[PDB]
């Protein structure tokens, strides 16, 4: 049981830029680490094997080397087909162990989300519960969160999130989040709000509604 | 060379007591690449060393770039270190026209499974099963137990980074001994009855050099005047005694 | 070119089991180790097991010992994975992959994988709820109507609008697995806001694997 550490957890760069990603094993794995690319909906593809040997079918743009005890992958120039999650596999000693996967993003224009808040509907409330829904469309970059408030108080422990895939032409995506209240708690509050932010946004988008509205 | 070894089983060979045409592969173009480190690509025949090495092995094209005196890389640091106390040149031919075939080439077993790095100028052939895991293998393969030396599936259809190359390595040594190897030397034409600035086997002077009436033992090479001034030479190639006026 | 094709995916009840298989083509199994790797939604790759076809020897991840068994058949040129005593936590896409000898080499070629999901309800239709729009518009002058699809099984679920006729302006979120063992997601249609009173917006949740669908009308409310 040899564990994997990777860095950075994500990387963002433009087309033609140089990319370096590193992988570290907790024990010696010699030079039997392999790199793989994964795209959404697809199985991983071998990129580099036996630490530094490039796999046929992989562009010459890919290379790498060992420094000290760590192994570094380098993309000399990113092309659109090189944006993938990058994994390391240690096959030297069993069990075969994989790292988390480093996400590489294509640099795109940064933008604020379009925020749509849907107050609990009459039909939703028939369950005896309430669910406040905030949907954030078409924004960029990938690291983002939905911050919820009830009567201007910050909420915690009562929310859920789901995130979609990024668009191949502009890398935008959307977040979806909710607040769970019993109907009885919903009825005791007056003001609800959704504050949305992300790593590239200097001005969070704020939307709100009154209890019972819509 | 007719035959090459794997890199791990580096075919180490020393060259001594001779004339080595070091630049022969620069000019012949029988190898795809001729890259020199500390010595010149050409006019390499002008280098006199006590010994030189002339080693031969088969590696991948990307590994050909990795091997150089004093340099690092997976192949350079683990299977064979080429030291920088020596100067040298790494020369390689594309062996798709010799070694590659479908099924691979089993005369070239490369070390994959190791506990440590091999030393400068160190050759090895061990077949002992390698322990990757926690328990001894005792000669048996299995998960976490491996055969240390393996063949590559070198084929005519692989790209250059993986294609095999026949690599010959030139390495130049100086030790506390008389030198025994250098490249070929070139003489100029001999002119006798004219003033010439002469150099015979390292001995110099200016004069007119004509046939002598002196005799000498097969042993002897030069005649001498007061205070050891040369007054005769025998030609190094022509067996005539020549008087220096 | 070499190929690996997974099959035998499906649904499992908690405490139950499923057997997966993968066929090889373009190469034999002998001389190769066959491996299975799982990837739960939201997770990275986790190795489960490997078998050396010319050996009969196997290796397993500690995380699957006592539950997963790996085997292979060189006459059929196939690999197998027997997955026992499964939980909702075990939902994942299970992939077959090839590597050389007994390891020390990475995997090269991978199959594409098949989904296995574990739940107490082999089939379940969703309760689909409408989501009333905010009356305040966004950039571009748009607004949206939407729905929530809750407690259904199995995933994947396809969501579209106007009983399947509306794809234009349709945006959906991926489903996630809840504590109920069932799945849920949200969906909207974004148009210039005046179109929300012109076009038909019925949330169409399609469940081909259980031969059903849910049709829920969504419309503007006073805000
Ligand atoms: C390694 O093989 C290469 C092949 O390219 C050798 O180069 C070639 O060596 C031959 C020797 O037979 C040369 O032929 C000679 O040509 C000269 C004039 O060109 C002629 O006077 C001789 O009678 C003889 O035919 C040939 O020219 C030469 N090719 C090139 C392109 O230079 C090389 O010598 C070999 N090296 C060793 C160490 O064996
Ligand atoms: C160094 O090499 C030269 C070649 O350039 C050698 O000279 C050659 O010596 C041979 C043997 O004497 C000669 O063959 C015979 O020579 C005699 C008289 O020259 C002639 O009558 C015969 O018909 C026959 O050719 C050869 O001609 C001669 N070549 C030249 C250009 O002189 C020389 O002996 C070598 N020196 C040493 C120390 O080995």
């Amino acid at each position: 049981d040899i564990q994997m550490t990777q860095s950075p957890s994500s990387l963002s760069a433009s087309v033609g830029d140089r990319v370096t990603i590193t992988c570290r094993a907790s024990q010696s794995v010699s030079s039997a680490v392999a790199w793989y690319q994964q795209k959404p909906g697809k199985a991983p593809k071998l990129l580099i094997y036996s630490a530094s040997d490039l796999y046929s079918g992989v562009p010459s743009r890919f290379s790498g080397s060992r420094s000290g005890t760590d192994f570094t992958l380098t993309i000399s120039s990113l092309q659109p087909e090189d944006f993938a999650t990058y994994y390391c596999q240690q096959s030297h000693t069993y069990p075969i162990t994989f790292g988390q996967g480093t996400k590489v993003e294509i640099k795109r224009t940064v933008a604020a989300p379009s925020v749509f808040i849907f107050p609990p509907s009459d039909e939703q409330l028939k369950s005896g519960t309430a669910s406040v829904v905030c949907l954030l469309n078409n924004f960029y970059p990938r690291e983002a969160k939905v911050q919820w408030k009830v009567d201007n108080a910050l909420q915690s422990g009562n929310s859920q999130e789901s995130v979609t895939e990024q668009d191949s032409k502009d890398s935008t995506y959307s977040l979806s989040s909710t607040l769970t209240l019993s109907k009885a708690d919903y009825e005791k509050h007056k003001v609800y709000a959704c504050e949305v932010t992300h790593q590239g946004l200097s001005s969070p988008v704020t939307k709100s509604f009154n209890r019972g509205e819509c | 060379a007719t035959r090459f070894a794997s890199v791990y089983a580096w075919n180490r060979k020393r060259i001594s007591n001779c004339v080595a045409d070091y630049s022969v592969l620069y000019n012949s173009a029988s190898f795809s690449t001729f890259k020199c480190y500390g010595v010149s690509p050409t006019k390499l025949n002008d280098l006199c060393f006590t010994n030189v090495y002339a080693d031969s092995f088969v590696i991948r094209g990307d590994e050909v770039r990795q091997i150089a005196p004093g340099q690092t890389g997976k192949i350079a640091d683990y299977n064979y270190k080429l030291p920088d106390d020596f100067t040298g040149c790494v020369i390689a031919w594309n062996s798709n026209n010799l070694d590659s075939k479908v099924g691979g080439n089993y005369n070239y077993l490369y070390r994959l499974f190791r506990k440590s790095n091999l030393k400068p100028f160190e050759r090895d052939i061990s077949t002992e099963i390698y322990q990757a895991g926690s328990t001894p293998c005792n000669g048996v393969e299995g998960f976490n137990c491996y055969f240390p030396l393996q063949s590559y599936g070198f084929q005519p259809t692989n790209g250059v980074g993986y294609q095999p190359y026949r690599v010959v390595v030139l390495s130049f040594e100086l030790l506390h001994a008389p030198a025994t190897v250098c490249g070929p030397k070139k003489s100029t034409n001999l002119v006798k009855n004219k003033c010439v600035n002469f150099n015979f086997n390292g001995l110099t002077g200016t004069g007119v050099l004509t046939e002598s009436n002196k005799k000498f033992l097969p042993f002897q090479q030069f005649g001498r005047d007061i205070a050891d001034t040369t007054d005769a030479v025998r030609d190094p190639q022509t067996l005539e005694i020549l008087d220096i006026t | 070119e070499v190929q690996l094709v997974e099959s035998g995916g499906g649904l499992v009840q908690p405490g139950g089991s499923l057997r997966l298989s993968c066929a090889a083509s373009g190469f034999d199994l002998g001389g190769y180790s066959m491996h299975w790797v799982r990837q739960a939604p939201g997770k990275g790759l986790e190795w489960v097991a490997g078998i050396y076809a010319s050996g009969g020897a196997t290796a397993y991840a500690d995380s699957v010992k006592g539950r997963f068994t790996i085997s292979a058949d060189t006459s059929k040129n196939t690999a197998y994975l027997q997955m026992n005593s499964l939980r909702a936590e075990d939902t994942a896409v299970y992939y077959c992959a090839r590597s050389y000898y007994y390891g020390g080499f990475g995997m090269d070629y991978w199959g594409q994988g098949t989904l296995v999901t574990v739940s107490s309800a082999s089939t379940k239709g969703p309760s689909v709820f409408p989501l009333a729009p905010s009356s305040k518009s966004t950039s571009g002058g748009t607004a949206a109507l939407g729905c929530l699809v809750k407690d259904y099984f199995p995933e994947p679920v396809t969501v579209s609008w106007n009983s399947g006729a509306l794809t234009s302006g349709v945006h959906t979120f991926p489903a996630v697995l809840q504590s109920s063992g069932l799945y849920s997601l949200s969906s909207v249609v974004t148009v210039p806001s005046s179109s929300l009173g012109t076009q038909t917006y019925i949330c169409n949740v399609n469940h081909k694997p259980s031969n059903t669908k849910v049709d829920k009308k969504v419309e503007p409310k006073s805000c």
